[PDB]
């Protein structure tokens, strides 16, 4: 995150910019644009002290980078048992956000390469805007189109002609071969979505995406961070799929054009607008759904609110659980309307606490209890409920 | 348990350990001791004995040798526990809807630290019923 | 119903404690001898004391116990590990899904769940100093020199310790304090 | 060097620092023993039964401390705790007792919505009734 | 442990011994046959084993066993742990979230470190309640009325209704105002300062309060 952009800004945003490139959604001639959303996995358990220290005592006075690494090694306690950490990030550490940063900063050049990041960050004298190149043609330049990383999550937008994908999967089917055709089988697109919305399974692109994915992981170190197909979405855009689906932030975004737009059907409520900043019309759409993490996380909360926690009373339930419900709708907002299963949740888990308002009140089940006593404001003595 | 926890041989045992104790608060159970319910009970009873020990007390009563005090206080049950203080049956209010025993288990040690505490205040204080902290409604009620 | 009715008128935390009690008779069964009572008490605070430093991953080695004695009980603290552990993770299942779960159950788990994830943590650590440092030179080499033609390309030049007097000093202290 | 020596590296894990100082203390006994000591007539009886001392301390530091009798609870009766009061016991307690303000903080108007101040770390905290109305108005606090 | 040794004499039915509260053969046998004729673990055994591999254990050895002795310390860390929650606290005066500022707080102790080194040498607030605003217009209304020939009757709630409302209705208020008053020039100099205008209006102000 930088300090510009929420992480919802950092949605919209970057769809505004896959937007915004060159001739990205044109198929005609064999483009295919493939979107990879990996997590680094374990990556701020397995930093090495040693490394780690060198790569501070380039930024940094090295008194201050010892300092870090020394802090870093501490003895760890929990109830009757004690260790140390000599292997990977402390994170409750206050400059540890620097640190974890600094390191993906690492992987962020391993995965772009010197030139490549180069070009993202333009002149050192006049660096350019997030997702703004200074020309066409060096935005052209290499595969990568658009590229960021939010904290362990990186995001790297490739754009291949039909050669390009021809060469990268001729490559990683040379090295790969199984004429079985498994690359569909493990491959995990986001489940969230209604059928023809999740992108479909042809051998070109799976394949393609497949081996975009083997190029990155074997371009970073293993001892670095851990790069797991499992843990990576490849969303791939190519005369199959019109479908661009990534998820940012826990935002499920699903990007579709003017173009192929009667591939599938419009989502009505809960959609954003792409505009073309050339064109100044609208060029594509996005439709939103909240992800199943950020749900199986909201429930999670209330049950954990509700029937794991107990006892105390009610005023502060409803406080607590009103403050939770009104943090998610601030930063979900308009994706809430969209998406089903979460509205369903919110009836079963805002029902969870009438009923535990009730039983608490007495054993016996109330034929009909008014709202009037959950919805009113807390200065007059209701739950204060929303 | 079967341990620290002294356990009441006959229906003699049983009525001169209620008898005998007027500072302490003593606390019986019932159960058929090869049974899980009251064999999670009494290893609780073995720690919360020796927390309660100052005030109240806990004693081990099976139903096999004793068929005496089934007759009188209505017990058949999986397991039971009873209070008794200066000689009275201590009645504990849950939300069980049985007031003078209570047939279910509970797992937290501050917690049955808790009610018998609070049956030890209710007990000082005289009354013959105690307002149980916690409900226990939804939870056993068996 | 009504028969038994008439009849009677005219007259998991399961299986862990289990295995624990279960242990506790058979050591009480072991020898029938002299104050076992107390032997049975003392036994008593070495299982649970056992099982406590299992918990804790100590060595619990005493060097007055005898063999047999010592082996049964590192025997239960293997069997009751195998299903604290095995519980720990169905039940984080079942909480997970949200179907049937009990107040302190949930804590319980919270903190067992813990000191496993606590105990596979400094496993990594004790792994990770037993075979040295997973990088190697070779790729420490290509990454380290990625990082320095980087920030040689870009001139970045190096944060300096914060001098005695600093220009904003005071007002970085008052953001940390806030 | 001392560190790696077998009589530290055999205890376990928590000992060796202790081992490690009593360690080092009896090897500069037993030395300044051998420099005191002619060639030619030495004995080891000091250094050996030094070595049968820091066994005993290695024993004993190793062997923890028995259980004590479960601390029980004190009978929960009631007391009228006297009163006390005054400068000295009106300070010590005073950091204790709620004070005027957390008092109307702990005071909300019932009509009007409450004033709450939000903070970036949660929104629930409410000011209740303690600015007062023009105050709550001007917005100074 | 007394009564536990002192053994029962006979017995004494003790349904009636404290008092206690509570809150056809030939035929039994035939109805009984009747119900009859219609009515009709190994890692224990592992630990039975060892039981019996136990059996080299003399009794010399079973009296002397090393008991107790935790090696967690969970007494002591306990007691610590114990110690530091008896009690809590009540948190100081400082912490409601009236916050000040960033700026009379850094201004503020800045030359309280510069004064140690010389010696070495609206905010989060919610919006305003609309009932707490009708207080704030009933009590400025009598203080207005009270005195209109006085110029800080106006200001005050010229200034102070005008941070409630924002607006040109306060504003308003504020330019009546200044008609009652005129002779005293500061209620046209806050006047002029609550108009936001660059010569239109302004100037006319300019040239009324000349």
């Amino acid at each position: 995150p930088s300090d510009s952009e929420i992480p919802p800004l950092l949605v919209y945003k970057w769809t505004q910019g896959i937007n915004n490139l060159s001739e990205i959604w044109d198929v005609s001639r064999g483009q295919s644009a493939v979107l990879l959303e990996t997590t680094l996995g374990e990556m701020a358990e397995k930093i090495d002290f040693t490394l780690l220290n060198r790569l501070l005592r380039l930024i940094v006075d090295p008194n201050i980078a010892d300092y870090i690494t020394a802090k870093n090694n501490v003895v760890i306690n929990f109830k009757d048992m004690s260790h140390v950490n000599k292997y990977g990030l402390i994170r409750g550490l206050k400059f540890a956000s620097f640190i974890f940063q600094y390191y993906g900063l690492v992987i962020d050049l391993l995965l772009l390469g010197q030139e490549r990041a180069t070009d993202l960050a333009g002149p050192a004298n006049n660096p350019n805007e997030f997702m703004q190149f200074k020309s066409k043609e060096v935005e052209k330049a290499h595969p990568i189109r658009l590229y960021t990383r939010y904290l362990d999550r990186i995001y790297m937008l490739f754009h291949f002609e039909e050669d390009e994908g021809e060469e990268l999967t001729d490559e990683y089917l040379a090295e790969n071969p199984d004429p079985n055709f498994e690359n569909s089988i493990g491959y995990n697109n986001r489940k969230c979505w209604p059928k023809d919305s999740r992108m479909r399974l042809i051998r070109q692109d799976v394949n393609l995406g497949r081996a975009v994915f083997w190029e990155i992981q074997s371009r970073v170190p293993t001892s670095l961070t851990s790069i797991k197909w499992e843990n990576a979405f490849v969303s791939v855009y190519s005369k199959n799929n019109p479908n661009l689906l990534f998820s940012m932030c826990g935002f499920e975004v699903r990007i579709l054009p003017r173009q192929r737009m009667e591939e599938v059907v419009s989502n009505d409520e809960g959609v954003w607008d792409l505009v073309d900043e050339r064109t100044k019309q609208r060029t594509a759409k996005a439709y939103l759904k909240v992800s199943e993490e950020e749900i199986k996380k909201f429930d999670s909360r209330i049950r954990g609110i509700l029937m794991a926690s107990g006892s105390t009373t009610f005023t502060k339930v409803a406080a607590k659980w009103n403050t939770s419900l009104i943090s998610l709708f601030t930063y979900f907002r308009e994706a809430i309307v969209a998406t089903e299963p979460l509205l369903d949740i919110l009836v079963k888990g805002e029902t969870r606490i009438q009923n535990r308002v009730k039983l608490g009140l007495n054993s016996k089940m109330p034929t009909r209890f008014p709202p009037a006593v959950f919805y009113t404001p807390k200065e007059l003595g209701g739950l204060g409920m929303i | 348990a079967s341990v620290l926890l002294p356990q009441l041989r006959t229906g003699w045992h049983v009525d001169q350990a209620i008898v005998t104790e007027t500072k302490r608060l003593v606390v019986i159970r019932f159960g058929r001791k090869n049974d899980r319910q009251c064999m999670i009970m009494d290893e609780l009873l073995s720690s919360i004995a020796e927390r309660v020990r100052n005030f109240a007390v806990i004693y081990l009563c099976d139903i096999d040798e004793v068929s005496d005090f089934d007759e009188m206080y209505e017990l058949t049950d999986p397991m039971t526990v009873m209070f008794f203080y200066h000689n009275k049956h201590m009645m504990c209010d849950f939300g069980t809807g049985n007031n003078n025993k209570l047939n279910f288990i509970v797992d937290d040690k501050q917690e049955m630290i808790d009610i018998l505490e609070t049956i030890f205040r209710g007990a000082r204080k005289n009354k013959g019923l105690v307002v149980s902290p916690y409900d226990y409604n939804h939870k056993r009620v068996s | 119903y009504i028969g038994n009715l008439i009849t009677r008128q005219f007259e998991d935390a399961y299986y862990d404690l289990e295995l624990r009690n279960s242990v506790m008779d058979d050591i009480l069964e072991m020898m029938p001898e002299s104050i076992r009572q107390k032997k049975a008490r003392t036994i008593l605070q070495h299982l649970s004391e056992a099982w406590r430093c299992w918990k804790a991953n100590i060595p619990w080695d005493v060097p007055g116990m005898p063999a047999p004695i010592k082996k049964i009980i590192e025997r239960y603290i293997k069997s009751k590990a195998d299903a604290w552990v095995s519980a720990a993770h169905y039940n984080r299942e079942r909480i997970k899904r949200g179907a049937h779960v009990e107040k302190t159950m949930v804590k319980k788990n919270l903190g067992r769940l813990t000191r496993l994830w606590i105990k596979n943590e400094q496993e990594r650590q004790r792994q990770i100093q037993k075979n040295g440092p997973e990088i190697t030179p070779e790729e420490a080499t290509t990454i380290f020199s990625v990082m320095v033609e980087w920030l040689e390309s870009r001139s970045f030049s190096p944060i300096p310790f914060p001098p005695l007097t600093y220009k904003n000093d005071t007002k970085i202290l008052v953001l940390a304090l806030e | 060097y001392l560190f790696a020596s077998d009589m530290i590296q055999k205890f376990p894990v928590s000992v060796h620092k202790q081992m490690l100082r009593m360690l080092c203390a009896k090897v500069s006994l037993a030395a300044r023993v051998d420099a005191g000591q002619k060639n030619g007539d030495r004995n080891t009886v000091l250094a050996h039964k030094w070595k049968a001392e820091l066994s005993k301390k290695a024993r004993k530091l190793s062997e923890a401390p028995s259980i004590s009798e479960t601390k029980a609870l004190p009978i929960p009766e009631d007391q009228p705790k006297k009163k006390r009061a005054g400068r000295k016991f009106r300070k010590y307690k005073e950091k204790f007792r709620l004070s005027h303000v957390r008092q109307l903080q702990n005071r909300m108007e019932f009509g009007k919505q409450e004033q709450t101040v939000l903070d970036s770390y949660g929104e629930e905290v409410g000011l209740g009734m303690s600015n007062t109305s023009l105050q709550q108005a001007v917005g100074a606090t | 442990p007394s009564f536990l040794d002192q053994e029962p004499p006979a017995g004494y039915v003790p349904g009636i011994g404290r008092g206690a509260t509570g809150f056809d053969d030939e035929a039994a046998n035939v109805f009984k046959t009747l119900e009859l004729k219609l009515a009709q673990s190994n890692v224990k055994r592992q630990f039975a084993d060892l039981k019996e591999s136990l059996a080299a254990v003399t009794e010399s050895e079973w009296m002397d066993i090393p008991d107790a002795t935790d090696f967690t310390r969970r007494n002591k860390r306990n007691r610590i742990q114990e110690q530091l929650n008896r009690k809590t606290y009540a948190a100081p005066d400082s912490l409601i979230p009236g916050n000040v500022d960033l700026n009379k707080l850094t201004e503020e102790r800045e030359k309280l470190l510069q004064s140690q080194i010389d010696e070495n040498l609206v905010n989060s607030l919610s919006d305003a309640t609309l009932e707490d605003l009708q207080k704030m217009r009933t009590i400025l209304k009598s203080y207005r009325k009270a005195d209109p020939t006085n110029p800080q009757g106006w200001i005050a709630s010229a200034r102070l209704e005008e941070k409630a409302r924002k607006f040109s209705v306060a504003k308003k208020i504020i330019e009546n105002g200044c008609q009652e008053c005129p002779r005293s020039s500061d209620i046209w100099l806050e006047n002029i300062r609550l108009h936001e205008s660059d010569v239109h209006y302004c100037k006319t102000l300019v040239a009324t309060a000349i």
